[PDB]
């Protein structure tokens, strides 16, 4: 048989595999640390989303009331939402950097990882969208209309598809409880989808900073990263206690403190954060139609860059154009970022669209054209 | 016209993984081709090969480079997996040529 | 309880290349074979 | 507004001390165990 | 035996004159290794944890008739005479061995070896194809707690 | 030597490990708060319920 009972128990089997007797790089940094802290965010969102869902009321004239009355009686119930809904933050951000980090460093031609990859992001980003209409506040409404509303640009079957998902003629009480079942299903599907994403993982084992074949040197998992994934969470959750517990309300719209009013728009209707790029590159195109397709694109390009890989190396380390043009990028999105959360007037208008226009260039034409030219620099 | 070698020599010290002490081909990404060329190379070339990652894997980890002395030249960078490349590319398109014919 | 033990790799099989530390060495008897309960195999 | 006001920052101040604790033991003990390889010396020694 | 750990293992005790080497050597393959060095760090924590009386009636047994065994001959009695001078001033007798070996007991075997070998930064010296075994942090953890 | 002693008494066997970490934490918590409590309360002086208290009770109503 086998010696010891962490090599053969079943359940312990796949325990040892994965975190312990994992063979991993030796020389991996702190960007490849927001993978375990995703997995933790996950386990700790829907630990605090449970606590909270255990006082929640899913109904338009009791809805905003019970969030409030959580926050108000239950016990530490102000603190479980503030976990929750902060969390949700340290969740994207750490999802930015988990992004940005293959991106940089060509994870993504771990190709059946990278795409479960797109596809836990595509799931967090509805699992966000959903959960904001919950407390039923004046932005949790409006933000519901006006994105949903877009459905209605597709022709002939748009105008069906939407009072389909409305469950009426507007967002309303049949829309509340089935997006409450949306939020509280989803996150199990994450859960789900991250086993996968591990799986497919697993197979090539991680890459590291310098893109070279690291079976030369390969550590246990157990206690190098055991260990550097607790700093980096140690690390990375003092910033966001010290967000929640100190600032609390400073992410969020004060237009959700005022209950949902369909007969009142806010002055401007603009999303949390890690919806603004996207957001910008929404209002870029002016038609209604092509704003859809614009705003599917800017997350969906993300399937796109495995193929658009044509550099000799691996990495970008070695890269210094591919470097640079990287961080344009990087910097592009700020500036996404920041004209989604202004008005819709001079001059952040051509700002959006010229921002937006090179968000798209760079990936799709700047970046595999300069790996390109890169390569006959290096006499290939 | 020495711009192409001017330009070339540039990007070298630029891309910096002569400062890990790598040669152009260490950093070469292992792709079917590369891993079949691999495959080809010498006992020494591959050993000399093995140390000079597994060296610039250890450097990472401890966020430090070789001396300046250490760096491998552009003038003194040797190709060597470069002609064992090519042929198993050449090879290879004629057999994808002669399966469509 | 004492004999120094041995291993070699099978299917093909699995310190004598001097003129002393190879000396020793040249068939004397001509060979002995031994197995223990719990001492290494030997061989004269 | 928010009657938790008080306890919020009181809390606070307890997270920010235990947390200054914390990352600081952590961040000996990860560079303890990692001492190993971060002073670790290689050489290629062959039959040349 | 039942998992094909090793070729062969063997444990020493190599003394000096002001110090000493307690540990053990083994040849396996490839691939066996790391079992290898998981049980025989495993039975390390037995001798300090659970040692029974029973085990070290049968190792007493056993170094009595390894002592014996060491002086069958001229060369070999000759041999442990030009050491014992050297390294311990006098002849120590088998008797007198004898006398040192029956007083031990299991509560001090497991004393003496929780003294030289639990949690103690060991020393690892692996030649050849070596890649199941690694870390030496795994193998420092295994210095303690059976 | 506190360090040597510490180790041989507390940190050597896993037992006894795992005892001082209870014990410790117990005693640690017990002094945190009351501590952290402390800090709070001077940082905030006349300003809590417990400081403007004896107006309105405990000798006046
Ligand atoms: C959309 C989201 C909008 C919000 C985005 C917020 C981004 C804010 C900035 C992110 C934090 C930046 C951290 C500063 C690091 C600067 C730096 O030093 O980088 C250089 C150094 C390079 O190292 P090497 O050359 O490999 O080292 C070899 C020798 N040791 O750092 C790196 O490794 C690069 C890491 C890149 C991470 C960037 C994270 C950006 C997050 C957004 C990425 C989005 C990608 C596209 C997603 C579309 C959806
Ligand atoms: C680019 C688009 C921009 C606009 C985005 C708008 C997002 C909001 C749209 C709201 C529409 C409301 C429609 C309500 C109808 C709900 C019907 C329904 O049952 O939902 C299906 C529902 C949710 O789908 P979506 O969230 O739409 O998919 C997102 C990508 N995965 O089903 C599921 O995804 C799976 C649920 C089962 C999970 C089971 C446990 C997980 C198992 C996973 C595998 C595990 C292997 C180990
Ligand atoms: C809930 C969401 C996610 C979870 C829980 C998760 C989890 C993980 C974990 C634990 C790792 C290993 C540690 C690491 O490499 O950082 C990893 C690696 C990786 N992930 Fe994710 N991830 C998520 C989202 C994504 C997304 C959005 C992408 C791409 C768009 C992605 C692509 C990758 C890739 C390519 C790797 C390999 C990195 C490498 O080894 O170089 N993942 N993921
Ligand atoms: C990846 C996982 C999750 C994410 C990203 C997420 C995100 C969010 C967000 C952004 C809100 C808005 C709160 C606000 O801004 O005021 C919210 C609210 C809520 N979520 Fe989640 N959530 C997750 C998991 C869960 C789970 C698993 C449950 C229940 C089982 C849940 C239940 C709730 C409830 C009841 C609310 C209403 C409370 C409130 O509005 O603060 N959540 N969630
Ligand atoms: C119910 O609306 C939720 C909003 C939000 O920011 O949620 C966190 C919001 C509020 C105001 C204005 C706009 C929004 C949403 S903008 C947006 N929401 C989404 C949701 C997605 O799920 C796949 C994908 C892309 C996008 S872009
Ligand atoms: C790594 C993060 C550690 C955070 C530790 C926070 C401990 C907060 O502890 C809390 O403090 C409150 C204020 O006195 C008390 O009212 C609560 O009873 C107590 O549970």
């Amino acid at each position: 048989m086998a010696p010891n009972i962490r090599k053969s128990h079943p359940l312990l089997k796949m325990i040892n595999n994965s975190l312990i007797d994992l063979p991993a790089p030796s020389n991996i940094s702190a960007w490849w640390n927001f993978g375990s802290l995703l997995a933790v965010c996950l386990m700790t969102q829907i630990l605090t989303g449970l606590l909270l869902a255990m006082h929640y009321t899913a109904d338009t004239s009791l809805a905003f009331s019970s969030v409030a009355h959580t926050c108000r009686n239950v016990q530490y119930g102000w603190l479980i939402r503030n976990l929750h809904a902060n969390g949700a933050s340290f969740f994207f951000i750490c999802i930015f950097l988990h992004i940005g980090r293959g991106l940089y460093y060509g994870s993504y031609l771990y190709k059946e990882t990278w795409n479960t990859g797109v596809i836990l992001l595509l799931t967090l980003m509805a699992t966000a969208f959903v959960g904001y209409v919950l407390p039923w506040g004046q932005m949790s409404f409006w933000g519901a209309t006006v994105i949903t509303n877009l459905f209605s640009a597709i022709p002939y079957i748009g105008h069906t598809l939407v009072e389909w998902a409305w469950g009426g003629f507007s967002v309303d009480n049949p829309t509340l409880t089935r997006f409450f079942a949306l939020h509280f299903l989803l996150p199990f599907a994450i859960a789900g989808i991250t086993i996968i994403h591990l799986t497919f993982l697993h197979e090539s084992g991680s890459n590291n900073p310098l893109g070279i074949s690291s079976d030369s040197d390969k550590i246990p998992f157990h206690p190098y990263y055991s260990f550097k994934d607790i700093l980096g969470l140690t690390l990375m959750l003092t910033p966001f206690l010290t967000l929640a517990l100190f600032s609390p309300n400073l992410l969020g719209d004060p237009e959700n403190f005022t209950p949902a009013n369909p007969l009142v728009t806010p002055p401007h209707i603009k999303p949390e954060w890690y919806f603004l790029f996207a957001y910008a590159i929404l209002r870029s195109i002016p038609n209604k139609l092509g704003g859809v397709l614009a705003l599917a694109a800017s997350v969906l390009i993300l399937f796109l860059i495995p193929f658009l890989h044509k550099s000799k190396q691996r990495t970008m380390t070695f890269r210094p154009l591919s470097q640079t043009l990287f961080w344009l990028l990087v910097a592009n999105l700020l500036i996404l970022t920041w004209i989604g959360s202004q008005p819709v007037e001079h001059p952040f208008i051509i700002i959006g669209q010229m921002a937006s226009l090179s968000y798209f260039t760079i990936l799709l034409i700047l970046f595999p054209t300069i790996g390109t030219l890169e390569n006959k620099m290096l006499n290939y | 016209g020495r711009l192409m070698d001017r330009i070339r020599k540039w990007y070298y010290n630029a891309a910096g993984f002569n400062k890990y002490g790598l040669m152009r081909d260490d950093t070469l990404y292992e792709d079917d081709d590369v891993k079949e060329a691999l495959k080809r190379l010498p006992e020494d070339l591959y050993n000399e090969r093995m140390f000079r990652i597994k060296r610039a894997l250890d450097l990472s980890l401890k966020h430090r480079i070789l001396p300046k002395e250490q760096w491998v030249k552009y003038e003194e960078d040797k190709p060597y997996l470069e002609p064992y490349l090519k042929e198993v590319i050449r090879e290879r398109l004629e057999r994808e040529a002669w399966n469509k014919k | 309880x004492x004999x120094x033990x041995x291993x070699x790799x099978x299917x093909x099989x699995x310190p004598l290349l001097c003129r002393e530390s190879m000396s020793g060495r040249s068939a004397r008897r001509d060979l002995v074979a031994g197995i223990s309960l719990n001492a290494p195999a030997s061989v004269r | 507004a928010e009657p938790e006001h008080d306890q919020r920052k009181r809390m606070g101040l307890k997270m920010l001390l235990i947390s200054a604790l914390l990352t600081s033991l952590l961040y000996y003990m990860k560079r303890h165990k990692w001492s190993v390889l971060k002073s670790r010396k290689m050489a290629y020694r062959p039959p040349k | 035996v039942e998992h094909k750990l090793c070729h062969s293992f063997q444990t020493f005790n190599t003394s000096y004159s002001d110090t000493g080497l307690f540990g053990f050597h083994f040849v396996a393959d490839p691939l066996s290794i790391d079992d290898m060095m998981f049980c025989a760090q495993g039975e390390w924590m037995r001798l300090c944890t659970s040692t029974t009386e029973s085990e070290v009636k049968r190792a007493k047994n056993h170094l009595r008739s390894a002592m014996v065994a060491q002086l069958d001959g001229t060369t070999p009695v000759c041999e442990t005479i030009g050491s014992h001078l050297l390294n311990y001033g006098r002849r120590i007798s088998l008797e007198e061995w004898d006398s040192r070996i029956s007083a031990v007991d299991a509560r001090m075997v497991r004393d003496v070896c929780s003294k030289y070998i639990y949690d103690k930064c060991p020393a690892l010296a692996a030649v050849g194809p070596i890649e199941q075994l690694l870390d030496y942090n795994r193998i420092r953890s295994g210095m303690y707690w059976i | 030597a506190l360090l040597r002693q510490a180790y041989s008494a507390l940190f050597r066997r896993t037992s006894t490990f795992a005892l001082t970490v209870v014990l410790g934490a117990v005693l640690f918590e017990r002094a945190f708060d009351q501590g952290a409590d402390a800090i709070f309360e001077h940082l905030n002086e006349g300003k809590l319920w417990k400081h403007i208290k004896h107006k309105y009770e405990a000798s006046e109503e």
